[PDB]
């Protein structure tokens, strides 16, 4: 019951990667072949339909109705240093020889540490003022946000 | 300590001798960060009887789930509750000897996903960077004929037949 | 080291790569995670103890920063506004006051003969308008 | 046509107004600082700035696009308003 | 002549009041504290008269 969601959200979420993945490639070919008589409101549509369109779809794919995707773990069965052609034929003109590299590079959760000099910095503003001014700050800015968007929603009637 | 994920873990003097049950001896030299000093099979190695004092003395203990005989051992940690009672908290697969703690399906897709909005974000924030704007002249970067030429043309047409290119 | 002749717009182009990387890396990894062959999936329980109130605070400080790009993007774009209005149409206005002028298709044209005024010479006197603040 | 030009016209005064009020109303919403689940706090917080930032850039192309309607109905109204043509004609 | 030609004049200006209004209340929301909420009823009933008369 739960294998068959899982593998739904897997598809799904596999469809929605492969949207934002064709709409990169479209823009990045686009800038090389087409790299004249580009106005800024060409790229400027580009970038909101590829990243409002792709990040809002994989958010709501991801935040509904969905298994806890912490409960699954990645762990692989074989690891054979031969050349698979349906592994080629699978993974898409891509991933050579599976061997003892390719694993390795791919379950990596450490990120760049660029934007973990930016968490640490995040730590560093988290330590000052919590608790009571965060909760004031929390519930004034949805009080005042809800009151905005009620204002402009009975506005546009 | 901080996150168990981006750390590796080695013996490399422990690398030649690699054999079933010596992958969970090379498990349990000391000093893995993430073999745990108190887990009970340190207890089964203290005084005796590997063979039922992961079942006897419950709690965590460390499975291992396949067997690939160069490089690949796969070692789960469960908790029992009883014997034929298993209960998963983590995995660790073996890679030439190199321990890593299995990640899960949730934290990858953040992490990349995360990699992905800050590299569009740097991009966008470079391109928003160039544009100038003017009403007058609009956007840009920051970085004839006197229609007797169908006579004239048709003389061409003549001349090209009556004189040709020769290369 | 050459590209397709683009030595503006490289960088981006660069970070966008490197989005098409890790996106092909998610591609794969969930394509080899999908078949039980080469990659496998266990169902665990596992918890975790957030060490401090990360939601509240993290969620504050990273809306209040977000807010504040945005603002600056719009309110930069407002002043760019108020520079730019601070004169093609109104040389439109005098010479459409003095002489005779029309459209067709985008390009704007005027007459230039006497035709208006009366006299059958067999030549159109059509004149273009030319942003150049303008020329004919 | 001139009917098919004003009709133009009004389609992109529509889009235009259209568009500034959704994405403003979009950037308010995502303001609202809601409850984590399966988002990760900082991948949620990246994409929140990217669409801020995107959006803003969209309100200030609407407010573009909104000059150069104006300026294409100043042209309109110069080239064939014809009142103004007869009054300038006679003084 | 100039009469609807000066309407046009306003309505940039006033184009350039709905984003510098877009912005201001935008502004008003980024801070840690925001003391005048009835401001900021102003600035969202200035920025929606705005869009609404242009």
């Amino acid at each position: 019951r739960e294998e068959k969601q899982l593998e739904a959200s897997l598809d799904a979420l596999l469809s929605q990667v492969a949207d934002l993945k064709n709409s990169l490639g479209s823009f990045i070919c686009k800038l090389e072949n087409e790299y004249g008589r580009l106005t800024w409101p060409s790229v400027l549509d580009s970038f909101a339909l590829l990243s409002g369109q792709l990040n809002t779809l994989n958010k709501v794919l991801k935040h509904e109705k969905t298994p806890l995707f912490r409960n699954q773990v990645i762990i692989p069965l074989v690891l054979s240093p031969d050349r698979d052609e349906d592994l080629m034929r699978q993974t898409e003109g891509r991933v050579p020889v599976f061997s003892h590299e390719v694993v390795p590079d791919h379950l990596r959760t450490k990120p760049d540490p660029e934007v973990e000099e930016q968490e640490k910095q995040l730590t560093t503003d988290a330590a000052r003022i919590g608790a009571d001014a965060a909760q004031k700050q929390i519930q004034s800015l949805n009080k005042m946000c809800s009151n905005l968007l009620e204002k402009i929603s009975k506005e546009e009637r | 300590r901080d996150n168990l994920l981006g750390i590796s873990w080695v013996d490399s003097s422990w690398i030649p001798i690699l054999n079933s049950g010596s992958v969970l001896d090379y498990f349990s030299e000391r000093s893995n960060p993430f073999y745990d000093r108190t887990c009970n099979n340190e207890v089964v190695k203290m005084q005796r009887l590997t063979l039922e004092h992961l079942n006897q003395m419950v709690g965590i203990e460390y499975i291992l789930l396949h067997a690939q005989e160069p490089i690949l051992f796969i070692i789960r940690k469960q908790q029992r509750q009883s014997p034929a009672q298993v209960i998963p908290l983590a995995d660790y697969y073996i890679i030439a000897g190199v321990i890593y703690q299995a990640p899960d399906l949730g934290s990858v897709i953040n992490s990349r996903v995360l990699t992905a909005v800050h590299g569009i974000q740097s991009a966008f924030d470079e391109a928003m960077s160039y544009c100038r704007y003017h009403p007058s002249k609009g956007y840009w970067w920051h970085f004839s004929s006197i229609f007797q030429r169908q006579r004239v043309d048709a003389l061409l047409l003549d001349l090209r037949q009556k004189f040709p290119p020769k290369f | 080291k050459f590209q397709p002749s683009l030595w503006p717009w490289d960088s981006v182009r660069n970070n966008l790569r490197s989005a098409l990387t890790e996106m092909c890396v998610l591609y794969d990894v969930l394509s080899i995670v999908r078949d039980k062959k080469f990659m496998t999936l266990d169902p665990v329980s596992q918890d975790a103890l957030p060490p401090k109130q990360n939601p509240q605070t993290l969620q504050l400080i990273s809306k209040k920063k977000s807010l504040a790009g945005a603002a600056q993007i719009l309110l930069k774009g407002a002043e760019r506004l108020t520079k730019s209005v601070t004169d093609f149409n109104s040389e439109l206005l005098r010479l459409r006051q003095h002489w005779k002028l029309r459209k067709v298709g985008d390009k704007i044209l005027g007459d230039l003969s006497y035709r208006s005024a009366g006299s059958l010479f067999p030549h159109h006197g059509t004149f273009e308008v030319i942003k150049n603040p303008l020329d004919v | 046509s001139k009917e098919t030009l004003l009709q133009s016209y009004n389609k992109r005064l529509k889009d235009d107004i259209k568009s500034i009020m959704d994405n403003f109303t979009e950037i308010i919403k995502t303001a609202k600082i809601e409850d984590e689940t399966q988002v990760s706090r900082a991948t949620q917080g990246e994409q929140d700035n990217y669409e801020m930032h995107v959006r803003a850039a969209n309100i200030v192309r609407a407010g573009e696009s909104l000059m150069k309607l104006v300026s294409d109905l100043k042209q309109f109204l110069i080239l064939n308003d014809f009142p103004s043509v007869n009054e300038a004609i006679d003084q | 002549l100039a009469n609807e030609r000066l309407r046009a004049l306003e309505d940039i200006e006033r184009e350039i009041g709905a984003i510098l209004q877009n912005a201001g209340t935008v502004i008003l929301e980024l801070s840690k504290e925001k003391t005048n909420e009835r401001l900021l009823d102003r600035q969202a009933a200035a920025f929606t008269a705005s869009v609404q008369h242009v």
